[PDB]
């Protein structure tokens, strides 16, 4: 079962404020996991409208 | 009626927002009911067997629209008509469809974009969903402008089965999805040779408006599917009617009967109250950099700058700080001086903690009192992490007017969210001239409903939301309420210097409930219930005032000589006078001095020559 | 070429400009070579067998158009295309032709404007014109304007009905007279309701371009026959590319690639010289009383006056004037402390006459200085008037600048003709920024001849006309050549104060033969053939030189004291300080100022305490 | 019998400058005769373009 996700590499490590990173591998682009109540492309701001 | 509900679009470019199932809540929440993305349009991680009907209503999509790695077997997105391509997926492209299948070759096998017929700016890019099909004939040269035809990308691999057919009455099988209304409507490389822009035929008589952004139906400016740059009520212009037209009769100006203001991308009658008008007719945010703002009389304007032309400050996510997320050690001395942020103020956790990712050391948390010298914010403020040893936004003493241009989620202009701060600690704070307030999740905060929010702002229709602080029923537990001394209005903070109205009088910035009228040093007088103090050379008296006022003319008496209606420590031993004179006054037994004789310059103890020895 | 040949149109509605073969050949000598009338089109009393063959190049007409009391057979106004309508004959119409038969019937026969297509404004009549065939079938509304139809007043009633009946080959019998081309082209009322503006066939597949007046050949905005509002290089506009578009996106504004400024009826890349550049890029005459005129870098501009403006003067013809001719003895209390003429100066010999006819009384010969703060003039400047027995143009004596927007007959800005003055008396004329200068008919004036002018213009492509004053020998053997020391340049009357040049020294305004250096009443110095008054504390040399600038600090020696490098009247005692410490200073053996002793503060007559009284 | 102009009414006497005024009949209206070297609806201006 190809997995589609592999561990985020050493290279955007602490890249995810909120959230836990991950690399999407088959377009080759990190992808964090924000937790509950956290916006943004990168989990930087709160999600006020909460 | 004719408003188009809008929404605010995501900007999530890859992130799941939690499980599976509390990602598509986040999804349905911000895109139901939807008709004008005013965003982004981001449909990721959408697993089988969910509902995605709210779509069928999305008709236009003014950024990109970006189909991540979803399974659901069909997106009902049917209606959308145009991709105005404002912000481009991947600095490139426009409209993004990325690997639609989980891990073992099974989705997304339909996406009936029907409607689809234009794209203003950007390419478009298919890749690696193998199982999205009869999306494979789809003439994409009447679609995307014909300028961005060479930057392109599209790689058709559906090797999973097979699906049903197009009939062939569309053109050379050219369809979007299986059937008969699921099939491509050329409008732009079936036109005639005489029409540059769209068309409904193949005839010239029945080609659209240049205006028309999709195609027409009618052969007007008014009848046009979606404006492609203005819209002047219901007619898609191309700039909106000016103010004063030219006169080429008498070689002079006139005043337009029908002339708009441009705000945005519709020709409005007046600007929003909160916009700088130029002269030509137009809401701009921050005129420009020789030009500076002044107020008019009941309307912002901005005129030239004369000598010293002062420097302005861009705020986050705008000019030399265009990918900056908070005002982290790297960009924070280029506010040294500031006085007015033309953009908005992110304070984020990596601001203190520092990043690692893009090189940017920690901040020295005593470097946030550089912005103690800023004086109104344009857009908004966003704070989210303050020193803990802080217990106030002391930073921000001298905040007077957020002006509420720029919007965090389009909604809110004053955000503080979990924080550790006893008190907000505003108490320079006037008006919050548009936008909503939120201040929730501050464990330990008592004073945020005690302030009438209500006259801060200046436009109908601003709510607050304040919640899940620390308890009211508790900040009266450890003694925590307000002075008696302010007045029953607010209290930013529990010291008398912090009240929002001094009860009875204010001895400079701090409430005081009586002034010394007869006893103390400074006795000073009520005049607009500030206490205001007097020469201190005047006569103190136990039973009457000192002094009703400033000069040294309104005092009873004086504590020395007097020189008629005013009097001073020394009556003039040598002053300057008129005509050049050296104007010498001697003294009396009741300390009346009197003008010296013009003869002598040395002294003065006699009247005239009887105190000028040798 | 790219421009078509200009002729400028009459304004003189129904005079006959001396006799029958007089006026006609007035009339040739105008309309003769050119393509497009600016002003108006004339052609009145023509009597038969007088060849009109030069009027088959005219395509334009930007005013009126009137025909009356003609006899001759044919006016041949084939190439007549439309009649922009700005003026009006009658205040309603904009083609009249009226009253062409001269008393026996052979009246104007026919009329063959097979071209005239569209009248952009006013309406038509035709009244009083026997034999005149073939023209009361035309169908007009396919050429006035939609709203103007309720004025047109037009009878036929041709007595001599002996005249071919036309083709059937046009449409509804509506022909201008003969031959197979004289038949109406319609383009108006037959475009199906699918064009807006006017097409060149039934089918929808023919409509024009919105900006195209009379008609088109191709279906864009690129071939207008000839264009509406403005014209941009060869496509035919509405409005001219603004100089900065509205960004809809970041609310701001960018500049134009392509924009243009709206110099009157062409988007030109640059205005003239001597128009004030607008704001937003409109070459404009003069711009609003909330504003004022002012020069930088070699072009004008106008900016908003601080508080109140200045008062600014309308000239005649422009304004609220336009019943007067010139300054009559009414209007002139109007002009009281005009620092400048934003109009035109018509002075015409019924302003000292008075005029019966426009119940004016005549003007005093007196009141005619009022018109001595008038520093500059924006148009032309016409005189034709004087009180003859002043020998000078006395009144403009402090005239500077004669800008010469407005010009009289489309080609003159400075006209001095029939008068009985010697001198002209501009002593103070700098430049004449744009027109042509004409001094004719004055039977006595000599020093004229002698400016050259072309130091005057500034602007090249300039002729004066400077003929028939007075034979130079005619007083050069009363000695009337002005003063031997008006430098070879020119000269402006026979004073030494009228020169325009200056050699060796002048004294401020006047020429003179050497400068005060080492004798003279006041010591004086010489830089550009200049000499300034040295600073009264220089001493008078008797011997070389008194000084070598205007300031104390170039003297050879001073007549008072020396404080330093200044010479100066009497050393400091007062002067304020640095600390707020004032200054005292004593004269000592060589008259060198130096300071007093800190401590002496009622000054000191010597040094230190051992000077100041104790 | 050749009657389109007449003699000027006596309102509009000095009416014309550097002309005599003649009154035409057809519609009521005067038109100067400018003398040789004038132009100008009422004889008014010189012409000073030959």
């Amino acid at each position: 079962v190809v997995s589609h996700f592999n561990d985020c590499p050493d290279s955007h490590t602490q890249f995810c404020f909120h959230g836990t990173c991950r690399f999407l591998v088959q377009e080759d682009k990190p992808a964090c996991v924000c937790h509950s109540g956290y916006v943004g492309a990168r989990c930087e701001h709160a999600d006020l409208l909460a | 009626l004719e408003e188009k509900k809008v929404c605010q679009g995501t900007s999530n470019k890859l992130t799941q927002l939690g499980t599976f199932e509390d990602h598509f809540l986040s999804l349905q929440r911000m895109f139901n009911n939807c008709e004008v993305v005013l965003g982004n349009l981001e449909i990721t991680y959408v697993q089988r067997n969910y509902d995605l009907s709210f779509l069928k209503t999305i008709q236009e999509v003014a950024g990109y629209v970006l189909i991540a790695l979803n399974t659901v077997e069909r997106i009902p997105l049917e209606n959308l008509q145009i991709i105005r391509g404002n912000m481009y997926y991947e600095n490139s492209y426009a409209l993004a469809v990325l690997s639609n299948y989980d891990a073992n070759k099974t989705g997304l096998k339909e996406l009936p974009m029907r409607n689809l017929q234009e794209i203003l700016h950007g390419a478009v890019r298919f890749s690696n969903n193998p199982a999205l099909c009869n999306v494979e004939s789809i003439q994409w040269r009447d679609i995307v402008s014909s300028d961005f035809l060479s930057n392109m990308s599209m790689d058709f691999q559906n090797h999973l089965g097979s699906c049903q057919k197009c009939d062939p009455s569309c053109p050379n099988g050219s369809c979007w999805g299986a059937g008969e209304e699921n099939c491509q409507k050329l409008t732009k490389i079936i036109c005639a040779q005489q029409c540059s822009g769209r068309c409904r035929g193949k005839s010239p008589s029945d080609c659209c408006h240049n205006q028309c952004a999709a195609g027409c139906t009618g052969p007007r400016e008014s009848d046009c599917l979606v404006c492609r740059k203005f819209r002047n009520e219901a007619t898609c212009k191309d700039t909106c009617p000016p103010l004063m037209l030219y006169n080429p009769t008498t070689y002079q100006m006139d005043v337009n009967p029908e002339g708009k203001y441009s705000f945005g991308a519709t020709c409005v009658k007046k600007c929003p109250r909160n916009y700088v008008v130029t002269d030509h007719g137009s809401c701009v945010r921050a005129c420009g950099a020789d030009s500076y703002e002044m107020e008019e009389d009941g309307v912002r304007k901005c005129k030239k700058c004369e000598g010293p032309c002062r420097k302005v400050c861009n705020g986050i996510g705008i000019g030399e700080f265009k990918d900056s997320l908070s005002i982290n050690a790297t960009n924070i001395k280029h506010f040294k001086n500031c006085t007015s942020i033309s953009g908005d103020l992110h304070i984020l956790p990596v601001a203190f903690r520092g990043d690692s990712f893009t090189h940017t050391p920690p901040l020295d948390p005593q470097e946030l009192d550089i912005l103690k010298t800023v004086k109104e914010i344009t857009g908004f403020l966003l704070i989210q992490a303050w020193p803990e040893n802080r217990t106030d936004l002391h930073a921000f003493e001298n905040l007077e007017i957020i002006r509420g241009r720029t919007k965090q989620h389009g909604q809110f202009s004053l955000a503080v969210v979990s924080l550790n701060i006893t008190s907000l600690g505003l108490r320079s704070l006037k008006e919050i001239s548009d936008g909503d307030v939120i201040i929730s999740g501050n464990k330990n905060l008592c004073y945020a409903n005690t302030i009438n929010w209500k006259k801060l702002f200046g436009t109908s229709g601003q709510k607050t939301k304040i919640i899940s602080n620390r308890g009211e029923n508790s900040c009266k537990a450890t003694g925590q309420v307000c002075h008696a001394l302010c007045s029953p209005e607010g209290c930013w903070g529990p010291e008398p210097r912090d009240c929002v109205s001094c009860r009875n009088v204010s001895r400079g910035r701090e409430c005081v409930d009586k002034c010394n009228l007869l006893e103390g040093e400074p006795r000073e007088f009520v005049e607009n219930s500030e206490c205001i103090q007097c020469h201190p050379e005047c006569l103190p008296q136990a039973m009457n005032i000192t002094c009703t006022g400033r000069g040294p003319d309104n005092c009873i008496q004086c504590a020395h000589y007097i020189d008629g209606p005013h009097c001073v420590k020394t009556c003039p031993a040598g002053v300057m006078g008129e005509n050049n004179t050296l104007v010498w006054k001697y003294a009396d037994a009741g300390h009346v001095c009197h003008l010296c004789h013009p003869n002598c310059t040395y002294g003065c103890t006699g009247p005239g020559l009887e105190g000028c020895p040798t």
